[PDB]
């Protein structure tokens, strides 16, 4: 048998390249504005201001 | 229960390090060296204060790390002195025929390893007070007016020798051992300057390593005595 | 010292207190410019008291 | 949190910008041409031509091209 | 040099005639490229990458004891991806002797 | 243990200074509502109570006696704790060498949470194996594929805590009549009279249920520089 | 952050990363001395542009040895697995850890900055003087950089041997080649730091030790006291990788442990007093060329027990287990390639034959064999082996049964026929040369094309 | 003296045990970068021009 | 002590992200230049990089 057939409905093809939609059509790069996602981007990625700008082991 | 090790995540005198060591190949001004090697000063300290810092831990095993790095770091020293006394001795067949003055072996190398022995006694005592939970202030003062000695004499020496780098290389050999003995002294100024009563006593790696180091450097001159002078 | 030597301060006494010494979150428009060039200067407290027990000896080879 | 238990978690969990890789082989590409520029320019420089014709330095053949 | 451990013949005697060799596959499973799904964001992903360890798997026996996924070297211990921070509480060693005290025993 | 560094002064003792100023609201707070440094002074100051008490101590009884001195009676529930903390502990810095283990008597290794690698080098002598790692997971009896070892995980596990002298005290230590005031002033009143302080944790206490100042040279000695 | 990062783990994967980069740089050096060499003119160097050459032949071997494989197999996998098979929690010095990986990218950027800027000139990565201190501003700056690396490389030393202190488990044989390695550069770099010194200070500030009444044998005697001790410090970690990759992926438990380990101290000791026989052809001795040729060939004992028991390792294992996976292959191939490497070094180690073959392409083929084939086939097998503790992928290697053939295959197209012109005899650091050498010559060049073309394919 | 109120030990990395000193330092360095790279790109432009690589072309010409 | 909803409606119906579509081996030649001149965040890290 084909094992690849049996779970083909959970791989649904892509549509962007790399995955994300151009800047213009979805900015990516802000922060969410989502209640409890305030360390993440749009995206899901983690936001600068959380890892770099604002790390708490600087004492933020 | 806590972990056996606070981890530390995150550095930045690494890179500022790094960079001030590149404008010294990067500069087109020997003054910008100069105040370069003063960055360099600072940034080195910034990283001692954070060895001090890490005695919050608590871990018993910081102490014998630590040690054990000079003790690395001594026999590199002794190993770059090995090189030069190598170097001396594979052109041995070429001295003490040629049209030179080598040292006299009665003025320089007799008021040189009697000075050198006073520092050592000096550094005994001091140890011998870090035994004993004591201080006498003089001590740092005598080795002050030691080094201030030692620089005196030794850049005497130089103005009034005869002889150059480029007559042979047994002038060249004599100088470059006697200047790298001398930077090495310079070196336990450096660090001799911060010598003050710590009221953790037997837990400073600094009482140690100042012990050690000096006896290195008085050492390392009996052997150039040997070499050079007798 | 806060080790084997010595221990604690007793909150009577305490003058830093972390959760104000702590969160920097726009601590740059709290103290300004000024601000911002004392803490640098203010920070190499270490550096220039080396300085101040290393120079004199570096004078008198001068 | 469960985002910091992964070292580079982006990437491990293949969410990373793919403009990360692109700059780690530009900077790879960047290294190969300090070989080949200044060979070029060398050239010139020392010859006039930033690469030789195969055996210009040697005897040719009247027909040789 | 190691042989394996030392055998009475006490040992093998059965309990039954019927006694033979457990047959319990000790293939895992079959396993690829852990596949995520699109819905899930970082935190989520994260946890299904915790719940793809082969390490964590181990194969019961037919008196409920489990043998474990097991290698050489520690290195093969640490999720996959390694994490940030691996070995919080420290590996323990286990050495064995026959050196026994009376305060760990009851009569 | 070996792994630890050199007591601290603190270790031995506390400093007056941190002696909570509110008294009559320390010995009044319930146990499992004292923090460490107010816990520190309740016990200190009870226990020493009942200590300069010379004349009470031979009809008190030893359990009365441990609560006044805040030393918990031992049972077997806070035994088995207090050793498997002690011997989590231990182990921090110390070799893993035990007897081998098997189905009656596996193996324990102490975890806080839910999972420890653990490694199993086989038995004695020729017995002895090669290192062969683990992940330790809680609620499975492991066996070791080569001798056949038994490996079981123990959690410090105790209502969304793990075990911990301080929740070992509070969990099975019940507190016993409230500490009365009354003792505080008539042991202050026996050791400290006419500028001779033999309590000075019982004067600083006085002069805190007095309001802080009362006492004769309490205000010199509040009064600092820096 | 990116560059602040003090975890362990993260520290070699930069350095796996940096050294592909730089080893791109590499790449491209070995593929424009192969295409010059393909016949005899000039191909894409100019006659009056020689000194190019000369210069692409000094940077391929400073860049590869001490750019490439030293922060690969030193630095990249040790720093990620060895706090992991010390059952310790992170490397014992952070901070120094930090600074040693930016150390390494400083004195790259320094080095190529000085071919684009400063005059193009060569001297061999040995850097021989007097030829080393009658050149250009070029020579100071390749200098600096290996001082710089030094720096780095004592200072990675260090956090090693402190793994000692803390190690809460079991010295592994992987665990023991890379101490002995530390040992081995913390005895060898001090010595290597002075005579650099030493070329400085008659580049820079006057010195008279390398023109006459000055012996410039004597820099050839410091340089090889490390540079020989350089070529086991590059070869060791792959030596405790091999181990590893062989005993877990056989499910063997390594046999001879205790010889393994001490065969290793062993290789140490020796390979820290062979060192002139790199110098058999200045005329040495008698009695000193006796010495170093005995020892040299001694040293293959302990290598040769190594052999042997990697051999048994694989022997016996389960034929149900796939056997295809490019990490057991590499492992495989290391141990075939490794013992043509080391032969030819005996050979080469009689000084008898080394007159003939001394500066000869045989040389280069030999130190290639275990280099340029051996060690970056055991780094591949290394990562491959941890490809799921690291984590990377967008690649097909893991099996890739076309790569480890085509490679294994043109590898030796390039430095197999570099044997038998070393009997032609064609010399080393040329690149014009009579036209009856011309057939080997081309053979190699077409190797070297090829491999290069499958270096694309992984992606 | 409480041992639970020192847990900034082991939050924050003791290269940011100054709170804004410490920040600030790092953030004044921090301010030189692109200093820095003016300067080093100078530098090569200085040994490129010394070696008279700009007239690689005018030579021939 | 902050209370957080188990899930959280989105304002727009935008289904900007996903999985990556099918690559060639030369898909980076013009989607690497593309990022470079059309992604704001890319070209105004290389500006200022430059002017600076
Ligand atoms: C760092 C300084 C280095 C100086 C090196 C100089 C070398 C030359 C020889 C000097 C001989 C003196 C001793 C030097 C060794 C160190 C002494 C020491 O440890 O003192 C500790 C002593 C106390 O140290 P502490 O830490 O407080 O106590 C440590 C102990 O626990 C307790 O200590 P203790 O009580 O056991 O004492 C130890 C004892 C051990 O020493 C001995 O016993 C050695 C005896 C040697 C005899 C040699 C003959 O030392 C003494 O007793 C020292 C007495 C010094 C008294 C100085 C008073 C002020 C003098 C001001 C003079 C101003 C002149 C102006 C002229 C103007 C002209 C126009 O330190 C001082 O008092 C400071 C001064 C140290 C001595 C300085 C000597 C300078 C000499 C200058 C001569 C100038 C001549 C000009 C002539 C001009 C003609 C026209
Ligand atoms: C030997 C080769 C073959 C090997 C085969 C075998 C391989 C076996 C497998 C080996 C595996 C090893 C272990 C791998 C572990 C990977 C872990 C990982 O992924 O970590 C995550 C890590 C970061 O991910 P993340 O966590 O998301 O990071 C987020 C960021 O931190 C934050 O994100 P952000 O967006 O905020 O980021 C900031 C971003 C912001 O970026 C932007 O804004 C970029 C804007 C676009 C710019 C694009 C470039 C423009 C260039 C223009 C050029 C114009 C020329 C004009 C010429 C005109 C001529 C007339 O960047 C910057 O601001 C700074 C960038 C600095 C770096 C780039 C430097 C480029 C070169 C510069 C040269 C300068 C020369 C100056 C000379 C001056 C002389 C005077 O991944 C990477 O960094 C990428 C790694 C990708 C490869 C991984 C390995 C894959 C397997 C191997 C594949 C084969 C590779 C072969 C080598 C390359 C060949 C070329
Ligand atoms: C009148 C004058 C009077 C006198 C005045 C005297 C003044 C004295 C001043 C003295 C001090 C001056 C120096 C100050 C330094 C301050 C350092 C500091 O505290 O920084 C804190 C500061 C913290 O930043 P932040 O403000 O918190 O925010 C940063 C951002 O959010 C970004 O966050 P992040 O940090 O997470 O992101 C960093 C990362 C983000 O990641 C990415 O961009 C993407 C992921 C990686 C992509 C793949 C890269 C390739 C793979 C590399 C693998 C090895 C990596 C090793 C680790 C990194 C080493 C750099 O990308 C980068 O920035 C660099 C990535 C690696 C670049 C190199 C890769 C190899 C390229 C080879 C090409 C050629 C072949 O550090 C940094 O983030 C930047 C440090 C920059 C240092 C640059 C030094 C460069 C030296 C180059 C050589 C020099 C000689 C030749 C030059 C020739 C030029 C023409
Ligand atoms: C990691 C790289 C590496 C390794 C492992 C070695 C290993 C050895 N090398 Fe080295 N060598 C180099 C890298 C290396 N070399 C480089 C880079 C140069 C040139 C540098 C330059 O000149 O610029 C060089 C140059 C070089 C020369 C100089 C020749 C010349 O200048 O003309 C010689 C000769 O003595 C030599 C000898 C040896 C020997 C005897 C071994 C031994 O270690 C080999 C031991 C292994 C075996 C012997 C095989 C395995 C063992 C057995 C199968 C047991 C049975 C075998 C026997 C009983 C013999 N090497
Ligand atoms: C380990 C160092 C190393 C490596 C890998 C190589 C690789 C190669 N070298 Fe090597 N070479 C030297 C070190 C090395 N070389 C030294 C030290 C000299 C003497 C210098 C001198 O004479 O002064 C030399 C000399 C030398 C010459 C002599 C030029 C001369 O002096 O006349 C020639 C060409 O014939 C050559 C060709 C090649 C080729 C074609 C490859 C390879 O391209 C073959 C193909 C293999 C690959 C393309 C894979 C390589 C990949 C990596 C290295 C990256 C690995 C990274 C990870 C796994 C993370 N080399
Ligand atoms: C009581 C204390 C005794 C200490 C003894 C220490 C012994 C250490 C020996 C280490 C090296 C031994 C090598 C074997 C001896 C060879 C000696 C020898 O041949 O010396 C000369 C020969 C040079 O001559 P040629 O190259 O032939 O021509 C030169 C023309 N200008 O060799 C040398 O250069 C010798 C260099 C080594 C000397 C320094 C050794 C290390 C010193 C350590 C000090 C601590
Ligand atoms: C040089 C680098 C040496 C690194 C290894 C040794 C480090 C060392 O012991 O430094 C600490 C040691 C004592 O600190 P403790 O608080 O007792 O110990 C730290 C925590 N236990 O500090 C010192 O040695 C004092 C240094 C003062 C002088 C520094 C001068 C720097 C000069 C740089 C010139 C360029
Ligand atoms: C044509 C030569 C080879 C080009 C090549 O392979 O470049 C690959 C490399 C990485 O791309 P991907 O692997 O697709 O990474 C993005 C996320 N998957 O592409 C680039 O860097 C694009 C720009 C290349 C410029 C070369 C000059
Ligand atoms: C590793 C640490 C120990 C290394 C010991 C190496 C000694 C090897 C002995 C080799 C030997 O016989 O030395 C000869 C050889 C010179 O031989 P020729 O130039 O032919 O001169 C001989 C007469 N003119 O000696 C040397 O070069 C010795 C070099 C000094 C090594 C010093 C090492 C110091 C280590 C600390
Ligand atoms: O070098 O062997
Ligand atoms: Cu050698
Ligand atoms: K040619
Ligand atoms: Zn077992």
């Amino acid at each position: 048998k084909s094992y690849y057939d049996d779970f083909k409905d959970r791989l649904k093809p892509g549509k962007y390249t790399q995955g994300r939609c151009p800047q213009s059509e979805g900015d990516y790069r802000q922060e969410s504005k989502t209640i409890g996602r305030e360390h993440l981007n749009d995206d899901g990625t983690r936001s600068k201001r959380y890892t770099v700008k604002e790390a708490d082991a600087l004492g933020y | 229960f806590e972990l056996n090790i606070n981890i530390i995540n995150y550095n930045y005198l690494g890179i500022i390090i790094t960079v001030i060591i590149s404008i010294y190949i990067y500069n087109n001004s020997n003054i910008i060296s100069v105040y370069n090697s003063n960055l360099l000063l600072i940034n080195i300290n910034i990283w001692m204060k954070y060895n001090i810092l890490d005695m919050l831990n608590l871990n018993v095993l910081d102490y014998k790390i630590l040690l054990w790095i000079v003790v690395i770091i001594i026999s590199n020293e002794i190993l770059l002195f090995v090189s030069f006394y190598w170097i001396y001795y594979h052109n041995y067949i070429n001295y003490y025929h040629v049209n030179i003055l080598i040292l006299n072996s009665y003025n320089i190398v007799y008021n040189n390893i009697i000075l050198l022995t006073l520092l050592s006694t000096i550094v005994n005592i001091k140890f011998y007070n870090y035994i004993l939970s004591y201080y006498k202030y003089i001590l740092s003062y005598l080795i002050y007016y030691n080094n201030y000695m030692f620089n005196n004499k030794i850049i005497l020496e130089y103005k009034n020798n005869s002889n150059y780098t480029n007559d042979s290389v047994y002038m060249t050999s004599y100088f470059y051992i006697i200047l790298l003995h001398y930077i090495h002294i310079y070196d336990s100024i450096i660090l001799i300057v911060v010598y003050n009563y710590v009221n953790y006593k037997n837990i400073n790696n600094y009482y140690i390593n100042i012990n050690i180091y000096y006896h290195l450097i008085e050492v390392l001159y009996i052997v150039i005595s040997i070499l050079l002078y007798l | 010292w806060p080790l084997w030597c010595g221990g604690g301060v007793p909150d009577k006494f305490i003058k830093i207190d972390p959760d104000v010494h702590f969160n920097l979150q726009g601590y740059r428009e709290r103290i300004g410019w000024y601000g911002f060039f004392t803490a640098f200067l203010q920070a190499n407290y270490h550096a220039f008291v080396y300085f101040v027990r290393f120079i004199p000896i570096n004078i008198a080879i001068f | 949190n469960l985002e910091d238990h992964f070292d580079l978690a982006e990437y491990m969990m293949k969410m990373h910008n793919p403009m990360s890789e692109y700059l780690y082989w530009i900077a790879g590409f960047v290294s190969g041409l300090h070989g080949i520029l200044p060979l070029l320019h060398s050239n010139y420089y020392f010859s006039g031509m930033f690469l030789p014709r195969d055996n210009d330095n040697t005897q040719l053949c009247d027909d040789s091209w | 040099i190691y042989e394996g451990q030392t055998v009475q013949e006490s040992e093998l005697i059965p309990q039954e005639d019927d006694w033979v060799i457990e047959e319990t596959n000790f293939c895992l499973g079959r396993n690829c490229y852990v596949r995520f799904r699109e819905e899930d964001d970082l935190a989520r992903r994260a946890l299904h990458q915790m719940d793809s360890q082969l390490n964590k798997m181990h194969t019961r026996l037919r008196d409920g004891t489990v043998i474990p996924y097991m290698s050489f070297h520690p290195d093969e211990m640490v999720d996959r991806p390694a994490p940030i921070h691996t070995f919080s509480e420290k590996p323990l060693l286990k050495w064995t002797w026959d050196e026994t005290y009376e305060e760990a025993y009851d009569d | 243990y070996r792994h630890w560094h050199r007591m601290s002064e603190d270790d031995w003792a506390l400093p007056l200074d941190s002696m909570p100023e509110d008294v009559k609201t320390l010995m009044a707070t319930p146990q499992t509502e004292r923090g460490f440094v107010e816990d520190y002074w309740y016990n200190r100051i009870r226990g020493e109570a009942t200590l300069l008490d010379p004349e009470a101590l031979p009809s008190k009884s030893y359990i009365a006696l441990a609560r006044d001195m805040g030393l918990q009676i031992v049972d077997e529930p806070s035994s088995h704790m207090m050793g498997l903390i002690e011997l989590y502990e231990y182990l921090r810095g110390a070799s893993f060498v035990g007897p081998f283990g098997t189905i009656e008597n596996p193996v324990l290794v102490p975890a806080v949470g839910q999972e420890r690698v653990v490694a199993c080098t086989g038995g004695v002598g020729d017995e002895e194996h090669f290192t062969l790692w683990f992940r330790c997971r809680e609620g499975f009896m492991y066996r070791c594929g080569e001798c056949d070892q038994i490996f079981m995980l123990v959690r410090l596990y105790y209502e969304d805590r793990y075990w911990t002298q301080t929740l070992v005290r509070d969990t099975f230590m019940s507190d016993g009549d409230m500490f009365d005031l009354k003792t505080l002033e008539r042991v202050h009143k026996m050791w400290n009279k006419d500028e001779m302080v033999r309590w000075e944790v019982g004067y600083w206490a006085q002069d805190y249920v007095l309001g802080k100042g009362v006492l004769p040279g309490m205000v010199e000695e509040h009064t600092r520089v820096n | 952050f990116y560059i602040l990062v003090n975890n362990n783990k993260r520290i070699g994967i930069y350095y796996i990363k940096l050294s592909i980069i730089i080893g791109i740089l590499g790449i491209v050096l070995s593929y424009i001395i192969r295409v010059e060499l393909y016949n005899s003119g000039n191909r894409i160097i100019k006659y009056d542009n020689v000194n190019y050459y000369n210069m692409v032949i000094t940077l391929h071997g400073l860049l590869m040895i001490f750019y490439i494989i030293m922060p690969g197999l030193y630095g990249g996998i040790p720093l990620y697995i060895l706090p992991i098979l010390s059952v310790i929690t992170d490397i014992v010095l952070p901070r120094i850890n930090n600074i040693s990986i930016i150390i390494v990218l400083i004195s790259y950027i320094v080095v190529i900055n000085s071919i684009v800027i400063e005059y193009n000139i060569g001297t061999g990565w040995t850097l021989y003087p007097p030829l080393s201190i009658i050149g250009t501003v070029i020579v100071n700056m390749i200098l600096y950089g290996l001082i710089i690396i030094g720096i780095s490389s004592i200072i990675s030393a260090i956090n090693f041997m402190n793994i000692l202190i803390v190690i809460d488990g079991i010295i592994y044989v992987y665990i023991w080649s890379i101490i002995i390695t530390s040992v081995l550069l913390i005895i060898s770099l001090p010595i290597l730091n002075g005579i650099l010194l030493m070329i400085l200070s008659d580049i820079y500030f006057n010195s008279i030790y390398f023109i006459l009444n000055g012996d410039v044998v004597l820099y050839q005697h410091l340089f090889w006291y490390f540079g020989h001790p350089e070529v086991y410090i590059l070869i060791l970690p792959a030596f405790g990788i091999i181990s590893i990759i062989l005993s877990v992926l056989n499910n063997k438990i390594i046999f001879g442990m205790k010889s393994m380990i001490l065969a290793i101290i062993m290789i140490s000791i020796l390979g820290s007093i062979v060192w002139a026989h790199h110098i058999y052809t200045v005329g040495l001795e008698l009695d000193t060329k006796i010495y170093f040729n005995n020892l040299t060939l001694i040293i293959s004992i302990p290598t040769g027990n190594k052999i042997y028991n990697w051999i048994i390792l694989y022997i016996g294992s389960y034929n149900i287990l796939y056997n295809g996976y490019q990490s057991l292959i590499f492992s495989i191939m290391f141990i075939i390639i490794f013992i043509i490497g080391g032969i030819t070094g005996i050979i080469i180690s009689i000084d008898i034959i080394d007159i003939g073959l001394h500066d000869t392409y045989y040389i280069v083929s030999h130190f290639h064999y275990i280099l340029s084939i051996g060690a970056v086939i055991s780094l591949l097998a290394g990562i491959l082996l941890l490809k799921d503790i690291i984590g990377y992928y967008n690649v097909i290697i893991k099996i890739n049964k076309y790569f480890g053939l085509l490679l294994f295959i043109n590898i030796n197209i390039i430095f197999t026929p570099q044997f038998i012109i070393g009997f032609n005899v064609m010399p080393r650091r040329i690149l014009e040369y009579s036209d009856n050498i011309i057939v080997w010559n081309l053979i190699s060049s077409i190797g070297s094309i090829s491999t290069i073309l499958i270096l694309l394919s992984i992606f | 003296i409480d041992p639970t109120k020192n847990q900034w030990r082991w939050c924050v990395d003791p290269a940011w045990y100054g709170g804004m000193r410490d920040k600030a330092n790092m953030d004044m360095y921090r301010l030189m970068v692109y200093p820095f790279f003016g300067y080093a790109l100078l530098y090569l432009h200085s040994r490129f021009k010394q070696n008279d690589k700009y007239n690689v072309f005018a030579k021939w010409r | 002590g902050r209370e957080l909803p188990e899930y959280v409606v989105l304002p727009h119906n935008q289904q900007r992200y996903g999985r990556d579509k099918s690559y060639s081996y030369f898909t980076c030649l013009w989607h690497f230049p593309k990022m470079v001149f059309t992604e704001k965040w890319c070209y105004t890290n290389i500006m200022w990089f430059v002017f600076w």
